[PDB]
């Protein structure tokens, strides 16, 4: 994606303060609570009956850290997101059958988590930088869908 | 909100569809799968080949539901109650996809009803499909 | 449909917003203009620079309308009737933009309510904003 | 945009049969009728209260012709839509203030008009190729927005 040097530094700087595992579980759990239809892929994770059950679910937490870990590695390749997520795109389309809209929803939920986590540090300009990144990753993951 | 003119327009256009409803349902699905590839993610268990009996069978169910909705246009929430439960709690189709199918239904109707698909009927049909879509996603959360 | 739990969650969160409603509204607008540049096409008659009186004033109007919607959550179509007419007949803002402002309002609240923005409240606020957006676009056609 | 040989042939062959004058007027008129809020950009066009008033309006027909005419030139440069529409893109942003979401609606309405006009000949594969073209043009026109 096209990020100005200042936008790239804002993203990087902020990310260095992120506990990837904590935020990954938090984002995925909120995705499942706020947009419950995304729970369709996780019926094997067990109890997702209530918000506390979703947030406290160890399998939701484990999938969150895996998803956010790949996201995190993607920030080191902001200039080649399509090439970085090509295989994951194919996997999500051909084997997992994940509607790409889910990636957009996760992206917005992630932006809300960063805002809740960082408060005033998550300024309007910093949010704008993250919106571009999250849209870029969602576009990269949907690129190989056919 | 569907005005009395909207209801008349919808009843008139659907009446002309009549017995071809199922065939138009299948064509609409085919148009959707080809035009918007991501919608195929909800049917990994189907043969989506052109001519597929699974698609033809599903198109007929979709079309019958719409026929039911037209007949009960003044009472859609209850008429489609089981269907909204199904999509909200089992199928869990992301809401955006209903706009994709609605468009494809419109394109199918346009290609088959040259005389009845006037600008006014087009508007009424689009309003109608948006209402059906709204009822079908009303229990999502 | 906002459940009774949703209504309780919205009132509690909005109560905490309190006197800052106006400045949070202005912040949400600034976040929207930066994150989603296309929304600026609706404000070519405004000085959109940071802290302008026009943005601060509009932010206050938006927040007051939301406070009104919270106070009459059981009857929103009636409470927002005039606003629905205005957006439908004069402003004519494309419906997608309401989702963009809703997201930016949600991020603003998240950034300012660390204790209150729990997963359940986040869901309730998102549903509420979606409801307000539906009422405001209900008379479009 | 990238289209397969069959898709490019489908688009080109069908377009050779399109009377830009006639189709442009239909497409713009139906846009104003089905999505009434789009009328906000045409206050100086006259009577737009009824479907018959919009469809018979001479300024609507003239503008529709201009729009589709420019759309036609883009079909000849399918491999470089962004460069082809750069000037009109800035124009639509800076001078006209047209929310790019309107380009999407027009494209969908155009597809309905081609289907209404060509019937059986506007097959599912042909529609698929046109949906790509129309999405590409809308994207090309929104490219210079800032
Ligand atoms: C930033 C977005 C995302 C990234 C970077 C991402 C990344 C990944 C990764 C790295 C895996 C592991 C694949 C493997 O083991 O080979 C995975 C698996 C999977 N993902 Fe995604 N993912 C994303 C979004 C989503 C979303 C939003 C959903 C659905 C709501 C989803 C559903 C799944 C499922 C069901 C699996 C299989 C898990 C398992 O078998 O244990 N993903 N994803
Ligand atoms: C106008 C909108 C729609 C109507 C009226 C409708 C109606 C129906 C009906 C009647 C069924 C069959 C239920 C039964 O077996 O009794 C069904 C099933 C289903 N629908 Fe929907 N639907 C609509 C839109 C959608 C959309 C947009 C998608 C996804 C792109 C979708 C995906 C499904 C799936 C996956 C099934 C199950 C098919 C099977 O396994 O047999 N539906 N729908
Ligand atoms: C939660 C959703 C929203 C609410 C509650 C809301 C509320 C309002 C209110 C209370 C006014 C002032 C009316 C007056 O002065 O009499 C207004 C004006 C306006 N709104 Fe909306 N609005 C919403 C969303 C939108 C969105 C998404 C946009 C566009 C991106 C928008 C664009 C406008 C414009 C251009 C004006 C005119 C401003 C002026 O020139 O003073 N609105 N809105
Ligand atoms: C997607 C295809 C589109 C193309 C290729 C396009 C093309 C054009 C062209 C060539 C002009 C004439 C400029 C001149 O002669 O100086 C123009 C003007 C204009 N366009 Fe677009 N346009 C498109 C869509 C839209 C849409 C969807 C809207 C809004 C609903 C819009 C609103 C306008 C307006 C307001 C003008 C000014 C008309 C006037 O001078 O009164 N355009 N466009
Ligand atoms: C920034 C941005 C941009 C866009 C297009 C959408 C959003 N997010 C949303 O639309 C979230 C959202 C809200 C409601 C949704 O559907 C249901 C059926 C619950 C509804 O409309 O009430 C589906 C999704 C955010
Ligand atoms: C192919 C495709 C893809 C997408 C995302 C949307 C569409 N089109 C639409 O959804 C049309 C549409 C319908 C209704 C709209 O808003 C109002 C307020 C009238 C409503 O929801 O009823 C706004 C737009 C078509």
């Amino acid at each position: 994606v096209h990020l100005t040097p200042e936008e790239k530094s804002a993203v990087t700087a902020l990310w260095g303060k992120v506990n990837v595992d904590e935020v990954g579980g938090e984002a995925l759990g909120r995705l499942l609570v706020v947009y419950p239809w995304t729970q369709r892929f996780f019926e094997s994770f067990g109890d997702l009956s209530t918000p506390d059950a979703v947030m406290g679910n160890p399998k939701v937490k484990a999938h969150g850290k895996k998803v956010l870990g790949a996201f995190s590695d993607g920030l080191a390749h902001l200039d080649n997101l399509k090439g970085t997520f090509a295989t994951l795109s194919e996997l999500h389309c051909d084997k997992l059958h994940v509607d790409p809209e889910n990636f957009r929803l996760l992206g917005n939920v992630l932006v809300c988590v960063l805002a809740h986590h960082f408060g005033k540090e998550f300024t309007p300009p910093v949010q704008a930088a993250y919106q571009k990144v999250v849209a870029g990753v969602a576009n990269a993951l949907a690129h190989k869908y056919h | 909100v569907l005005s009395p003119a909207d209801k008349t327009n919808v009843k008139a256009a659907w009446g002309k569809v009549g017995a071809h409803a199922g065939e138009y349902g299948a064509e609409a699905l085919e148009r959707m799968f080809l035009s918007f590839p991501t919608t195929k993610t909800y049917f990994p268990h189907f043969d989506l080949s052109h001519g597929s009996a699974q698609v033809k069978g599903h198109g007929k169910k979709v079309a019958d539901a719409l026929t039911n909705a037209v007949a009960h246009v003044d009472d859609m929430p209850n008429a489609l109650s089981a269907l909204s439960d199904l999509h909200a709690h089992k199928l869990r189709v992301d809401p955006v996809n209903f706009k994709l199918l609605s468009h494809c239904l419109l394109v199918t109707l346009a290609a088959h009803l040259p005389a009845e698909f006037t600008p006014a009927v087009h508007a009424s049909l689009d309003k109608f499909l948006a209402s059906v879509s709204t009822v079908l996603t009303s229990k999502y959360r």
